[PDB]
RNA sequence: UUAAUUGGAUUCAACGCCGGGAACCUCACCGGGGGCGACGGCAGGAUGAAGGCCAGGCUGAAGGUCUUGCCGGACGCGCCGAGAGGAGGUGCAUGGCCGCCGUCAGCUCGUACCGUGAGGCGUCCACUUAAGUGUGGUAACGAGCGAGACCCGCGCCCCCAGUUGCCAGUCCCUCCCGCUCGGGAGGGAGGCACUCUGGGGGGACUGCCGGCGAUAAGCCGGAGGAAGGGGCGGGCGACGGUAGGUCAGUAUGCCCCGAAACCCCCGGGCUACACGCGCGCUACAAUGGGCGGGACAAUGGGUGCCGACCCCGAAAGGGGGAGGUAAUCCCCUAAACCCGCCCUCAGUUCGGAUCGCGGGCUGCAACUCGCCCGCGUGAAGCUGGAAUCCCUAGUACCCGCGCGUCAUCAUCGCGC
């Protein structure tokens, strides 16, 4: 199953609150931004974080 | 003499020609690339020699 | 060929290291380093009591040099004795110390707790100690002491944690001591921080 | 008039450090260099039974040792030859120099 | 059964297992023959202790011992303690390592709260997941180890690098064919294009789209894509239990032997044979057997070694011997497959066990008890009762090859 991991969620939520006006509904933009705003060194973890942040952006833009 | 009745013959082949340089056992000696170690002794000293279990 | 050369060097160091580990036990042996120079070989020995290694005005350092030249194959050796870098972050040293304390006559719980207190005081993220053998009776038993953060499975446990083992010979039989320590600067894969 | 240099090691980083030192030495002068050529890696694989006795299921260990290699060709010039003879390798790198 | 046929393991989780393919050695068993007591003390001892020998008996053979007398100078097992060594006992006295439960989803802690107490709660309920993996509700709120993350390899693309790897285009020479407009093959200059080798980087995130579910966690189905939902195959096995295996790999307590249970040498045995069982190989034929001809690999290994190339021999093999410490030289022009001819459903041109004669190689030694070659010989077997094993994709079946073991020997193990 594709269950998201806990620490991915935690770091992604921290990033979203702190820099709300930094991420869009585009995956590539968020990929580069996450690469620059953290010290994550694994390419796979970066992709997971960026995907979750993209979902957060589209979900709050909808207003839940 | 008398000490001649205690010496072994100098064998050049056979199981009796090779012993582990760490424990002296005869039998399962790893001869690859000039190692002279038992299968038992090699398992515990392999990490020091630089071998790793990649897969 | 080239492979046969590399394997030959690794075996000599292993044999020498085991010989010294059995030899300089009372001095707190903590490893060695071998360097080759055009004039010969420089051998550095790490220990916590250099006086025992030198041995009452020489008479032992020369003994070690001569044995190293004859029994093993080092050419033109030259032994220097130094001080161990981080004694409380070396699991081998701590295992040997715990074993010696047991052989002295100290109860195993006190030895284990004192060792853990010192190691955690000197700034380590976690430590585990396991003691097994005929402790308190004729039926053998194993006990375990633990505190902190410690990885056990996977690649990070392979590279970051230091491990050590030692035997303690008492009147009734042998006791096994195992120690694992995690250094202060070790970082796990899932520890990610936000740049400010 | 050209010298051939061979390097080998079990550690990939030290090999690259020594090769980069050589490349900087060659660039630091007017001299032509045939770039560091990667030669196939040596793998030594040894497979052993795990248990000391013969009881139980049979399981095996697969131990591996890897040796990496490089090859560099550069024309022999006394000003630059002394510099590459003055560079000292880490203890886990083998270097050999020959004249062709 | 035997002089001995040395020992361990018995459901899964003993039985091509102990890396166990034992001629000697290994070796622990059987027959026989030799050798050994640091350190203390007793006899004794330069009026020479201990120790060593040409010849010849004893002997399987032996200055081992005896006969025959020569050599050597200071300690002394003829006596008492003690010790070395022990593949002798105990895995139910232990360490370390390994198998199984099980790569299962478990095992716990701080504080609070419930119960006189052992204990309980958290760790329960609903949905979800490969997963105590998650989302909501909850006298619990928060943490730790395990799971996941992590590490190695494979599949697609880009940059750097051009030898010992590669040869497409361009150039020179030589040799062939349909006589050469055209088409081939070698060699040399020359290049790094292509393949390859190996450092770095890119790429996949349930990211996009439509449904279901709660509007959450997620699930189902589509596009694009080298790749799609742990992308595929591996390494890593938590707290404990199993008085599971191992003291016959090494380490180690206790008990024993300590002039034999220690150390050597010779010859035997572990290879015996009314019989029960495990795992395999070869077959019972045409979905074939034989004879001649034609095709295409990968992993690994080599100086106590790999050996091209030439010569001799019917074969197995023999005599010389370049190059190679190896992307250079060598092992190394696989088999199943394809084409032509013979055999036509038969114990046969199926099968190749058993035995006779002859020739070779390794080794100090080939009878017990090794492997190879030529001619001859030609057993059971015509598809298998009740039962029962393995496997979900480049997988299973079918086919050969490399390495380990190794002086010689592969119906085995691990890989291709
Ligand atoms: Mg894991
Ligand atoms: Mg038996
Ligand atoms: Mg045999
Ligand atoms: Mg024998
Ligand atoms: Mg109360
Ligand atoms: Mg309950
Ligand atoms: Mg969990
Ligand atoms: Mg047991
Ligand atoms: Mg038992
Ligand atoms: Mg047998
Ligand atoms: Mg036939
Ligand atoms: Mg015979
Ligand atoms: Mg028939
Ligand atoms: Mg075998
Ligand atoms: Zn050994």
């Amino acid at each position: 199953g594709k269950i998201r991991q806990g620490f991915i969620k935690r770091v992604a939520r921290e990033l979203f609150n702190k820099y709300p006006n930094e991420f869009t509904r585009d995956f590539e933009h968020n990929k580069k931004k996450v690469e620059e705003l953290t010290n994550v060194t694994s390419k796979k973890i970066r992709n997971r974080i960026a995907g979750y942040i993209t979902k957060l952006v589209r979900m709050k833009e909808e207003g839940k | 003499a008398k000490a001649d009745y205690n010496k072994r013959k100098p064998r050049k082949f056979g199981k009796g020609a090779r012993r582990c340089i760490r424990c002296g056992q005869y039998g399962p000696i790893i001869r690859i690339h000039g190692l002279m170690l038992c299968r038992h002794c090699f398992r515990e000293v392999a990490p020091k020699l630089g071998f790793r279990k990649y897969e | 060929a080239i492979e046969r050369y590399f394997i030959r060097e690794a075996v000599k160091e292993m044999l020498i290291d085991e010989f010294l580990e059995k030899e300089l036990r009372r001095a707190g042996y903590g490893g060695l380093d071998i360097k080759k120079t055009p004039l010969g070989t420089k051998v550095i020995i790490f220990a916590a009591n250099p006086g025992y290694v030198i041995g009452r005005g020489g008479r032992r350092i020369r003994e070690l040099t001569r044995i190293l030249e004859r029994q093993f194959g080092l050419e033109n050796p030259q032994i220097d004795v130094q001080e161990i870098k981080n004694p409380y972050l070396n699991a081998k040293v701590q295992a040997v110390r715990i074993a010696q304390a047991l052989e002295r006559g100290i109860h195993f719980r006190r030895a284990a707790y004192a060792a853990m207190r010192a190691i955690m005081s000197n700034g380590a993220r976690g430590v585990e100690i396991r003691i097994s053998g005929k402790l308190t009776g004729e039926r053998a038993k194993s006990v375990r002491f633990y505190q902190g953060y410690l990885a056990k499975v996977g690649n990070p446990a392979e590279t970051l944690v230091s491990k050590g083992y030692a035997q303690a010979l008492l009147k009734l039989g042998v006791i096994g001591v195992k120690v694992a320590i995690m250094p202060p600067d070790a970082r796990l894969p899932d520890e990610i921080e936000i740049i400010e | 008039q050209k010298a051939r240099i061979k390097l080998a090691s079990t550690n990939v980083r030290s090999l690259e450090e020594v090769a980069n030192q050589i490349k900087q030495i060659a660039e630091r002068t007017g001299v032509r260099m045939s770039g560091p050529i990667p030669l196939p890696t040596k793998r030594i694989r040894i497979v052993t039974r795990k248990s000391p006795d013969g009881e139980g299921s049979a399981t095996f260990d697969r131990w591996e040792l890897r040796i990496h290699k490089r090859l560099i060709d550069i024309e022999a010039d006394e000003r630059a030859m002394r510099q590459i003879m003055r560079i000292r390798v880490p203890e886990d790198v083998t270097i050999e120099i020959e004249l062709i």
